Protein backbone atom coordinates (compact mmCIF):
# COMPACT_ATOMS: atom_id res chain seq x y z
CA UNK A 1 0.00 0.00 0.00
CA UNK A 2 1.12 3.46 -0.13
CA UNK A 3 3.45 3.28 -3.54
CA UNK A 4 1.97 4.06 -6.35
CA UNK A 5 3.43 2.24 -9.71
CA UNK A 6 3.44 5.29 -11.49
CA UNK A 7 4.67 8.30 -9.34
CA UNK A 8 3.01 11.48 -8.68
CA UNK A 9 4.67 14.37 -9.78
CA UNK A 10 4.06 17.84 -7.33
CA UNK A 11 5.06 21.37 -8.03
CA UNK A 12 -9.79 21.51 -5.55
CA UNK A 13 -9.48 25.26 -5.97
CA UNK A 14 -6.00 26.47 -6.92
CA UNK A 15 -4.45 22.38 -7.77
CA UNK A 16 -3.03 21.43 -10.50
CA UNK A 17 -3.54 18.42 -12.91
CA UNK A 18 -2.55 15.24 -11.31
CA UNK A 19 -0.09 12.57 -13.48
CA UNK A 20 -2.88 10.41 -14.96
CA UNK A 21 -2.94 6.81 -12.34
CA UNK A 22 -0.19 8.70 -9.72
CA UNK A 23 -3.11 8.66 -7.38
CA UNK A 24 -4.46 4.56 -7.70
CA UNK A 25 -6.32 4.53 -4.35
CA UNK A 26 -8.43 7.20 -5.71
CA UNK A 27 -12.30 6.40 -6.85
CA UNK A 28 -14.85 8.24 -7.64
CA UNK A 29 -18.36 7.74 -5.88
CA UNK A 30 -21.04 8.07 -9.11
CA UNK A 31 -24.83 7.58 -8.66
CA UNK A 32 -26.47 4.90 -11.18
CA UNK A 33 -26.21 7.45 -13.90
CA UNK A 34 -22.40 8.22 -13.41
CA UNK A 35 -22.73 11.44 -11.59
CA UNK A 36 -19.99 11.90 -9.42
CA UNK A 37 -21.09 13.33 -5.89
CA UNK A 38 -17.90 11.84 -3.94
CA UNK A 39 -14.59 10.94 -4.00
CA UNK A 40 -12.92 7.89 -2.11
CA UNK A 41 -9.77 5.76 -1.16
CA UNK A 42 -9.34 2.41 -1.82
CA UNK A 43 -7.59 0.44 1.29
CA UNK A 44 -7.49 -3.26 -0.12
CA UNK A 45 -9.22 -5.31 -2.56
CA UNK A 46 -12.52 -5.30 -1.20
CA UNK A 47 -13.01 -2.12 0.53
CA UNK A 48 -13.25 2.00 -0.09
CA UNK A 49 -13.03 4.35 2.73
CA UNK A 50 -15.27 7.89 2.34
CA UNK A 51 -17.23 10.28 4.38
CA UNK A 52 -20.18 9.60 5.84
CA UNK A 53 -21.96 12.77 5.06
CA UNK A 54 -21.61 11.51 1.29
CA UNK A 55 -24.72 8.96 2.19
CA UNK A 56 -23.12 6.62 -0.26
CA UNK A 57 -26.29 3.59 -0.94
CA UNK A 58 -25.93 0.17 -2.51
CA UNK A 59 -27.33 1.69 -5.49
CA UNK A 60 -24.06 3.75 -6.12
CA UNK A 61 -21.31 2.85 -7.93
CA UNK A 62 -17.34 2.57 -6.62
CA UNK A 63 -15.25 3.67 -10.40
CA UNK A 64 -11.75 2.75 -9.85
CA UNK A 65 -8.52 3.30 -12.48
CA UNK A 66 -10.02 6.71 -13.46
CA UNK A 67 -8.78 9.55 -14.38
CA UNK A 68 -10.55 11.39 -17.12
CA UNK A 69 -14.06 11.76 -16.37
CA UNK A 70 -14.78 13.39 -20.11
CA UNK A 71 -13.11 10.58 -21.18
CA UNK A 72 -15.72 7.81 -22.74
CA UNK A 73 -12.94 5.26 -23.53
CA UNK A 74 -10.76 5.29 -20.96
CA UNK A 75 -10.19 2.10 -19.08
CA UNK A 76 -11.90 1.82 -15.71
CA UNK A 77 -13.72 -0.24 -12.82
CA UNK A 78 -17.27 0.16 -12.52
CA UNK A 79 -17.94 -1.49 -9.09
CA UNK A 80 -20.88 -2.79 -7.27
CA UNK A 81 -21.08 -1.70 -3.20
CA UNK A 82 -22.19 -5.25 -1.72
CA UNK A 83 -23.00 -3.00 1.68
CA UNK A 84 -22.59 0.32 2.90
CA UNK A 85 -20.74 0.91 6.79
CA UNK A 86 -21.92 3.99 8.41
CA UNK A 87 -19.71 4.61 11.26
CA UNK A 88 -22.81 4.77 14.44
CA UNK A 89 -20.84 7.81 15.87
CA UNK A 90 -21.24 9.92 12.52
CA UNK A 91 -22.71 12.86 14.55
CA UNK A 92 -24.78 14.38 11.83
CA UNK A 93 -25.41 17.96 13.92
CA UNK A 94 -21.46 18.41 14.13
CA UNK A 95 -20.05 16.40 11.42
CA UNK A 96 -17.41 14.64 14.06
CA UNK A 97 -16.43 11.14 12.72
CA UNK A 98 -17.33 11.59 9.17
CA UNK A 99 -16.57 8.10 7.96
CA UNK A 100 -18.02 5.49 5.87
CA UNK A 101 -16.50 2.14 4.74
CA UNK A 102 -17.72 0.28 1.22
CA UNK A 103 -17.45 -3.09 0.84
CA UNK A 104 -18.01 -4.52 -2.39
CA UNK A 105 -19.70 -7.00 -4.43
CA UNK A 106 -16.96 -8.35 -6.72
CA UNK A 107 -13.05 -7.38 -5.80
CA UNK A 108 -11.49 -4.92 -7.79
CA UNK A 109 -8.55 -6.03 -9.74
CA UNK A 110 -5.58 -3.80 -8.45
CA UNK A 111 -3.11 -2.80 -11.06
CA UNK A 112 -0.61 0.07 -12.59
CA UNK A 113 -3.32 2.49 -12.08
CA UNK A 114 -5.54 0.89 -9.14
CA UNK A 115 -3.96 -0.49 -5.69
CA UNK A 116 -4.46 0.53 -1.96
CA UNK A 117 -3.26 3.53 0.16
CA UNK A 118 -1.73 2.89 3.52
CA UNK A 119 -4.30 3.20 6.92
CA UNK A 120 -2.76 4.69 9.61
CA UNK A 121 -2.04 3.01 13.41
CA UNK A 122 -3.87 5.03 15.88
CA UNK A 123 -1.20 6.28 18.00
CA UNK A 124 0.64 7.71 14.61
CA UNK A 125 1.47 11.21 15.57
CA UNK A 126 1.56 13.38 12.19
CA UNK A 127 2.87 16.69 13.13
CA UNK A 128 1.81 19.99 12.12
CA UNK A 129 3.26 22.03 9.47
CA UNK A 130 3.86 18.61 7.97
CA UNK A 131 3.54 18.84 3.75
CA UNK A 132 0.68 16.32 2.93
CA UNK A 133 -1.34 15.87 -0.21
CA UNK A 134 -5.37 15.50 -1.02
CA UNK A 135 -6.53 14.78 -4.57
CA UNK A 136 -10.48 14.70 -6.43
CA UNK A 137 -12.14 15.93 -9.15
CA UNK A 138 -13.93 18.43 -6.71
CA UNK A 139 -14.23 22.33 -8.34
CA UNK A 140 -11.30 24.13 -9.06
CA UNK A 141 -13.31 27.40 -8.96
CA UNK A 142 -16.34 28.32 -6.50
CA UNK A 143 -19.40 26.10 -12.40
CA UNK A 144 -18.97 22.37 -13.47
CA UNK A 145 -15.75 19.91 -12.08
CA UNK A 146 -12.66 19.60 -13.60
CA UNK A 147 -13.05 16.13 -16.03
CA UNK A 148 -9.31 15.54 -14.91
CA UNK A 149 -8.59 14.82 -11.27
CA UNK A 150 -6.29 17.36 -9.45
CA UNK A 151 -3.88 17.39 -6.79
CA UNK A 152 -2.53 20.08 -4.47
CA UNK A 153 -0.07 20.08 -1.39
CA UNK A 154 -0.54 21.20 1.86
CA UNK A 155 0.20 21.85 5.31
CA UNK A 156 -1.47 19.84 8.30
CA UNK A 157 -2.39 22.78 11.10
CA UNK A 158 -2.19 22.26 14.50
CA UNK A 159 -5.71 22.29 16.52
CA UNK A 160 -5.03 25.35 18.18
CA UNK A 161 -4.06 26.97 15.02
CA UNK A 162 -7.45 25.81 13.15
CA UNK A 163 -9.44 26.71 16.20
CA UNK A 164 -8.21 30.59 15.83
CA UNK A 165 -10.93 30.33 12.75
CA UNK A 166 -13.51 27.58 13.75
CA UNK A 167 -13.44 27.60 17.11
CA UNK A 168 -15.35 24.84 19.10
CA UNK A 169 -16.65 23.65 15.73
CA UNK A 170 -13.67 21.03 15.43
CA UNK A 171 -14.12 18.28 17.06
CA UNK A 172 -11.76 15.18 17.99
CA UNK A 173 -12.05 13.42 15.28
CA UNK A 174 -11.05 15.96 12.80
CA UNK A 175 -8.03 17.20 11.91
CA UNK A 176 -7.35 20.79 9.91
CA UNK A 177 -5.04 21.33 6.38
CA UNK A 178 -4.68 24.04 4.15
CA UNK A 179 -5.11 27.60 4.63
CA UNK A 180 -2.53 27.79 2.32
CA UNK A 181 -3.40 29.33 -0.82
CA UNK A 182 -5.46 25.87 -1.80
CA UNK A 183 -8.91 24.11 -0.68
CA UNK A 184 -10.82 21.22 -1.23
CA UNK A 185 -14.16 22.36 -2.71
CA UNK A 186 -17.40 20.64 -3.70
CA UNK A 187 -17.07 17.31 -5.25
CA UNK A 188 -13.98 16.40 -3.13
CA UNK A 189 -15.69 15.18 0.10
CA UNK A 190 -14.94 11.44 0.42
CA UNK A 191 -11.26 11.91 -0.76
CA UNK A 192 -8.27 11.53 0.35
CA UNK A 193 -6.04 13.44 2.86
CA UNK A 194 -2.33 11.63 2.06
CA UNK A 195 0.91 12.30 4.38
CA UNK A 196 4.07 10.00 3.92
CA UNK A 197 5.15 7.54 6.44
CA UNK A 198 7.97 5.99 6.03
CA UNK A 199 8.22 6.43 2.28
CA UNK A 200 4.73 5.29 1.94
CA UNK A 201 1.65 7.56 0.85
CA UNK A 202 -0.70 6.88 4.02
CA UNK A 203 -4.48 8.10 4.55
CA UNK A 204 -4.48 10.97 7.56
CA UNK A 205 -7.77 12.74 6.85
CA UNK A 206 -10.68 12.32 4.56
CA UNK A 207 -12.18 15.37 2.85
CA UNK A 208 -15.10 16.30 4.99
CA UNK A 209 -16.43 20.20 5.53
CA UNK A 210 -14.89 24.08 5.92
CA UNK A 211 -15.25 27.06 3.70
CA UNK A 212 -19.09 27.39 2.53
CA UNK A 213 -16.85 29.11 -0.33
CA UNK A 214 -13.83 27.01 -0.79
CA UNK A 215 -11.50 29.92 0.50
CA UNK A 216 -7.95 29.05 -0.05
CA UNK A 217 -7.07 31.35 2.89
CA UNK A 218 -9.24 29.35 5.73
CA UNK A 219 -8.66 26.29 7.08
CA UNK A 220 -10.22 22.53 5.72
CA UNK A 221 -11.73 20.30 8.03
CA UNK A 222 -10.54 16.59 7.37
CA UNK A 223 -11.92 13.62 9.30
CA UNK A 224 -8.95 13.11 11.40
CA UNK A 225 -8.29 8.92 10.35
CA UNK A 226 -6.16 7.96 13.15
CA UNK A 227 -9.05 8.95 15.28
CA UNK A 228 -11.49 6.31 13.35
CA UNK A 229 -8.62 3.84 12.24
CA UNK A 230 -9.81 1.66 15.17
CA UNK A 231 -13.23 1.44 14.30
CA UNK A 232 -12.22 0.67 10.27
CA UNK A 233 -9.96 -2.32 11.51
CA UNK A 234 -13.12 -3.84 13.49
CA UNK A 235 -15.29 -2.82 11.10
CA UNK A 236 -13.17 -5.09 8.65
CA UNK A 237 -12.19 -8.11 10.97
CA UNK A 238 -16.40 -8.61 11.62
CA UNK A 239 -16.88 -8.48 7.83
CA UNK B 1 -47.05 26.50 2.65
CA UNK B 2 -43.99 26.71 4.42
CA UNK B 3 -41.92 29.94 4.50
CA UNK B 4 -38.91 27.17 4.68
CA UNK B 5 -40.07 26.89 0.85
CA UNK B 6 -38.91 30.75 0.37
CA UNK B 7 -35.79 30.44 1.10
CA UNK B 8 -32.78 30.00 -1.58
CA UNK B 9 -31.26 26.78 -1.84
CA UNK B 10 -28.49 26.19 0.95
CA UNK B 11 -25.56 24.22 -0.35
CA UNK B 12 -23.66 23.89 3.38
CA UNK B 13 -20.43 23.54 4.75
CA UNK B 14 -19.28 19.81 3.77
CA UNK B 15 -17.71 19.28 0.52
CA UNK B 16 -20.04 16.68 -1.35
CA UNK B 17 -21.47 16.92 -4.80
CA UNK B 18 -25.39 15.29 -4.06
CA UNK B 19 -28.17 16.64 -6.17
CA UNK B 20 -31.13 17.40 -4.65
CA UNK B 21 -34.41 19.65 -5.29
CA UNK B 22 -35.31 23.36 -3.73
CA UNK B 23 -38.98 25.12 -4.54
CA UNK B 24 -37.83 28.33 -6.47
CA UNK B 25 -40.84 30.63 -5.34
CA UNK B 26 -39.93 32.81 -8.56
CA UNK B 27 -40.29 30.64 -10.80
CA UNK B 28 -42.83 28.20 -9.08
CA UNK B 29 -41.45 25.40 -9.52
CA UNK B 30 -38.69 22.81 -7.84
CA UNK B 31 -35.13 22.79 -8.94
CA UNK B 32 -32.26 21.11 -8.48
CA UNK B 33 -29.08 22.27 -6.76
CA UNK B 34 -25.89 20.80 -5.41
CA UNK B 35 -25.75 19.87 -1.24
CA UNK B 36 -22.79 19.86 0.34
CA UNK B 37 -23.76 16.63 2.45
CA UNK B 38 -24.96 18.07 5.31
CA UNK B 39 -26.78 20.62 7.28
CA UNK B 40 -29.59 20.54 5.05
CA UNK B 41 -32.05 23.13 5.17
CA UNK B 42 -35.68 22.49 5.10
CA UNK B 43 -35.67 23.63 1.41
CA UNK B 44 -34.31 20.73 0.27
CA UNK B 45 -36.12 17.29 -0.99
CA UNK B 46 -34.54 14.21 -2.38
CA UNK B 47 -36.75 14.07 -4.87
CA UNK B 48 -38.91 16.61 -7.44
CA UNK B 49 -42.35 15.10 -6.32
CA UNK B 50 -41.25 15.34 -2.65
CA UNK B 51 -40.73 19.12 -3.23
CA UNK B 52 -43.68 19.55 -5.10
CA UNK B 53 -45.69 18.26 -2.54
CA UNK B 54 -44.38 19.90 0.45
CA UNK B 55 -43.95 23.39 -1.58
CA UNK B 56 -45.92 23.56 -4.30
CA UNK B 57 -47.59 26.90 -5.05
CA UNK B 58 -45.60 28.83 -2.15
Amino acid sequence: CGVPAIQPVLSIVNGEEAVPGSWPWQVSLQDKTGFHFCGGSLINENWVVTAAHCGVTTSDVVVAGEFDQGSSSEKIQKLKIAKVFKNSKYNSLTINNDITLLKLSTAASFSQTVSAVCLPSASDDFAAGTTCVTTGWGLTRYANTPDRLQQASLPLLSNTNCKKYWGTKIKDAMICAGASGVSSCMGDSGGPLVCKKNGAWTLVGIVSWGSSTCSTSTPGVYARVTALVNWVQQTLAAN
Amino acid sequence: RPDFCLEPPYTGPCFARIIRYFYNAKAGLCQTFVYGGCRAKRNNFKSAEDCLRTCGGA
